[PDB]
RNA sequence: UUGGAUAAGGUGCCUAAAUAUUCGCUCAUGAGAUCCCAUAAAAGGUGUUGGUUCAUAUGAACUAGCCCUGAAAAUGGAUGGCGCUAAAGCGGA
RNA sequence: UUGUUUUCACUUUCUCCCCGCACUAAUGUGGGGAAAACUGGCUUUAUUUCUUCAAUUAUUUUUUUUGCUGAGGA
């Protein structure tokens, strides 16, 4: 495990309500899970979201139950598609994207990666929705499709990336990138 | 419904522009990050650029995911299956006796030696310079009197 | 960094690169030398280098051409001016710092036999995608006013005869040597025929 | 993006070819061409015991996955080219002035006067292994043949393009050289 | 041969720096082959300064200077080191002993 | 620990049914907008 | 004054510090590189990346990121320079 | 007006068959079909040093190498 290769993405977990009045005795209790940095940034998410969909916001009411989801297993490999809404510089869309990796919490960053570099939509600019785990058989854009082959095989043209122990300012002859 | 002489011939003087392929189960050495340094076995693939691995108890390392330009392919390979995991990993690798393969070519050679060489002592290094010596005098006669 | 010098061969390297690495060498006192300038590579389109380096022939100051910034047109002297411009050759340190380097195009006759050194943080193949224009630095001279390649490419041809005639005697000698010392390897006593088997010495 | 895409050359009867990391040599009844491919990120594979070659292309955008189908064309009119002739055959055209057309210097160099009266030469040289003559049948016919489909063709279009007038209008003054029929001898 | 050494040689670059700001309290030295923090602090250890001088001084011609390595500075194993004197900017790429000893 | 272990498994389980039943709640909700 | 650790800001060199990692986009025959801050639009593009809506792996219509055109001023000229394309550019972690 | 229950469709192969029969990026392969079950998953017993006991938080505990300072004088 290396802090540089994991990222700080946790899935949790969120359940409120408002505060019992006298006009509305019992209210509807909430829960939903999103994904956030930390769990400061989770209620403070949920509650905005809150406060967009329902009537209500923090001092009218508060938290019942905040955990974290954790995944069942860590080393497998599944796909999943998630459901977006973000607004352009001059217009607001909803997308449904594929991604293929361990865990949500590794799919979640790197569709915030591919945000940034493909439409430079910035952080607070997304909403994610409706992430869930799919079947091989309906995935829908074949840059995943293919991956799921019945065997997979490919060469290792990436580049060599030796350490900073290594990575000396001079050298006997000209490497090769062919390598292998 | 074969292909005989003609088929082993010309596979093998066909020889693949590309060998050493990640199809799963071959043998790695990571070269950067902490693990950088110790044998790994990659287990399956989960994207182009990111990858499990995974070596055998034997080396010491875990089942994590690590980013392949980290990786460096090696020659040997095993048989695994696709849906494998550390038990018959470890059961497979011990069975093949991979390891064995590798420190036996040039660069498992270079490896050991190295390893044994910076571990060695003062006492080691000035035995290897008095050795180195004496066989000094002996090549200088040697060529004295081949002339 | 801590040689009497260094001797850098300039095959297929970049220049902005290859002209950090070395301004950091010159400015902490270490003297080097570059080599085979001609073949100094750099990454763009040839006709996008020819244009930039158009303007800057273009530019001229007006009022006396005689103090005119220096277009210059050998290579040798395009690589040394771009370091000095990248190193900060007003001060007295910084002057010391750009005559501590020399460089001469193609071969000359002092440092063919001297080691050469490939600095891996400048060479095309590890520092440029397969699939995007480069150049070569040589035909840019040519057409901004050289003249004096082919001459430079001859002059290659002919030293590589004599290289070639050197390494296969050197080999000769080295795979003669070889098997003296595997042949003397048993006239040692048992203790240093292991000691040298361990290490692999 | 895709990861693997590869194409398949049939290699035709009386061919003889030689490939050496993306240098390509071929030798035949008539002729030898030679072509480089080394501005190309391919990996080229040639099993001559069962004809064809194969060839692939990794990790690829459709931009660089264009180029498959121009190397595999390239190198099927090679083929064609080194077992049959490339052959260009020309019409010249004449209003009231006849074009005066010249062949001397062993099958190079032809010259062009009359072309409008002008009284001055027209000449345009010819590419190595081009070989330009006139057919026996029709007297404004011009056969050109060679091995190499860019040889013969840059040999015509110089042709063509060495004889254009000025300031004249071309949508009513068609005289001119053009190009009437492609053929394989 | 003959005059052993058992010390590295060092590089010494200018002071403390930072831009258009001088801070003559500390020197920064580059040593022969580390290249990492992380093997950096491997040293803390003695450093002497030798140079020559025209004429003689107290009876010999050469005249040192002492200090110590305090801390490793940035990540590719460069060196603080303080010493009884402030170095002359003089010393700039001159070589510089680090004593195994202490 | 183990009746804790299925306590949670429960609870965890229920958790991603309800956000499941969301989902298709959703999804029927979209076809039927469709038209 | 003596040490330690930071803010803003930077980490190719000038210039003290990462040719640091990792995730995508960008070929510019006048690319781009911080608010004040030292200009750029209406309209376009069968350049390329990703989407949505429809039609039986294809046809259309849209949609937004980068890029190209639009884009012309006088001493020679400036992302601060050098230069930078597996960035030392863009947007993140 | 929500909870409750049901159907099929889901993996490993260095297994085999039929068509192409050598067609592959491939020491194999595309498509159509057979196979159990070493691979993998689950429910039992005894162990954890053959091998992990992870990562984070709460409450404690040390440690390895060393830089700088030494005010005052009860």
């Amino acid at each position: 495990i290396d802090n540089s290769l994991n990222t700080n993405i946790h899935q949790y977990h969120i359940v409120g309500r408002a505060i019992p009045t006298a006009k509305d005795k019992n209210p509807n209790v909430y829960r939903m899970c999103i994904f956030a940095k930390n769990d400061t940034n989770a209620k403070s998410r949920f509650w905005y979201f809150m406060k967009k969909i329902n009537k209500l916001k923090k001092s009218n009411g508060e938290l019942l139950a905040c955990e974290q989801i954790k995944e069942r297993f860590p080393l497998r490999v599944k796909n999943y598609g998630v459901l977006l809404r973000y607004d352009s510089r001059t217009g607001t869309h909803n997308m449904y994207k594929e991604f293929r990796d361990t865990t949500k919490e590794g799919a979640i960053a790197q569709l915030y990666s591919e945000m940034a570099g493909r439409h430079r939509a910035r952080a607070s600019s997304i909403n994610i929705i409706r992430i869930s785990e799919i079947s091989s058989s309906l995935v829908r854009r074949p840059h995943i499709k293919q991956l799921l082959k019945r065997r997979l095989r490919f060469p290792a043209l990436h580049l060599p990336t030796l350490q900073k122990e290594y990575r000396k300012k001079f050298a006997s002859k000209r490497p090769s990138t062919y390598r292998m | 419904v074969e292909l005989t002489e003609e088929e082993k011939l010309y596979i093998s003087k066909k020889n693949l522009l590309f060998k050493r392929f990640v199809e799963p189960g071959r043998l790695c050495l990571i070269e950067y990050g902490p693990y950088a340094g110790k044998l790994c076995f990659i287990v399956d693939i989960v994207t182009i650029t990111r990858v499990i691995v995974d070596g055998a108890f034997i080396t010491g390392v875990p089942r994590m995911v690590i980013p392949l330009k980290r990786l460096k392919l090696l020659k040997e390979r095993i048989k695994i299956n696709k849906n494998c995991k550390s038990g018959f990993l470890r059961k497979t690798v011990n069975s093949t006796k991979v390891l064995e393969e590798f420190n036996n070519s040039k660069l498992g050679k270079k490896m050991i030696i190295k390893k044994k060489r910076d571990e060695a002592t003062d006492f080691e290094r000035f035995q290897v310079y008095f050795a180195k010596r004496e066989l000094k005098k002996k090549m200088t006669t040697i060529k004295n009197k081949k002339n | 960094m801590y040689k009497k010098e260094y001797v850098i061969d300039c095959k297929g390297h970049l220049l902005g690169r290859l002209a950090s690495l070395i301004a950091k060498e010159l400015l902490n006192g270490q003297r080097i030398v570059a080599v085979r300038c001609e073949d100094i590579n750099i990454s763009g389109s040839l006709y996008r280098n020819k244009l930039k380096y158009q303007e800057f022939l273009r530019l001229r100051t007006n009022t006396n051409p005689k103090k005119g910034p220096l277009h210059l047109r050998e290579p040798s002297k395009i690589l040394w001016r771009c370091v000095r411009g990248m190193l900060p050759h007003k001060t007295y340190k910084g002057q010391l710092a750009l005559k501590k380097l020399k460089v001469c195009v193609g071969m000359p006759y002092p440092y063919d036999k001297k080691k050469k050194y490939v600095l891996p943080s400048a060479l095309r193949a590890f520092r440029l995608k397969k699939h995007r224009r480069y150049c070569r630095l040589g035909t840019l001279s040519s057409r901004v006013g050289w003249n004096y390649d082919t001459l430079v490419k001859k002059n290659e041809v002919l030293r590589k005869q004599v290289s070639k005639a050197y390494y296969k005697k050197k080999v000769n000698n080295l795979n003669e040597k070889k098997e003296i010392k595997t042949e003397a390897l048993n006239l040692i006593n048992p203790e240093q025929r292991q000691v040298l088997e361990n290490f692999g010495y | 993006k895709t990861i693997v895409s590869t194409q398949k050359v049939l290699i035709p009867e009386g061919v003889k070819v030689a490939i050496n990391a993306r240098k390509v040599t071929v030798s035949g009844k008539y002729g030898t061409l030679r072509r480089s491919f080394r501005h190309l990120p391919i990996d080229i594979r040639l099993n001559k015991l069962k004809k064809y070659i194969k060839v692939v292309m990794w990790f690829g955008v459709p931009d660089s996955l264009a180029c498959i189908r121009t190397v595999c064309t390239h190198l099927k009119n090679m083929f064609t080219g080194v077992t049959k002739k490339f052959l260009y055959k020309m019409r010249l055209v004449h209003a009231h002035f006849p074009i005066n057309s010249n062949i001397v210097d062993n099958n190079t160099r032809i010259e062009i006067r009359n072309y409008l009266g002008e009284k001055s030469v027209r000449f345009v040289k010819a590419l190595p292994g081009v070989v330009i003559e006139k057919s026996p049948n029709v007297k404004d016919e011009i056969y050109v043949s060679g091995a190499d489909i860019e040889n013969v063709s840059l040999t015509a279009a110089l042709i063509h393009q060495s004889v254009l007038c000025r300031n004249k209008d071309i949508r009513k003054f068609l005289d001119g050289i053009y190009v009437s029929e492609v053929t394989t001898v | 041969l003959q005059a052993v050494r058992l010390y590295e040689k060092g590089v010494i670059l200018g002071y403390k720096r930072s831009q258009r700001n001088q801070d003559p309290n500390f020197t920064l030295i580059s040593i022969k082959n580390v290249n990492t923090k992380k093997h950096a602090q491997f040293y803390v250890k003695r450093v002497a300064y030798v140079y020559r001088t025209t004429k003689h001084h107290d009876g010999v011609k050469i005249k040192c200077i002492w200090g110590k390595v305090c801390r490793t500075h940035g990540n590719s194993g460069v060196i603080r080191a303080k010493f009884k004197t402030h170095i002359p900017p003089k010393a700039f790429g001159d070589r510089v002993r680090i004593l195994m000893y202490p | 620990k183990q009746i804790q272990k299925k306590e949670l498994q429960k609870i965890n389980h229920d958790y991603y049914k309800g956000v499941a039943k969301a989902v298709k709640k959703k999804k029927k909700r979209e076809e039927k907008k469709a038209k």
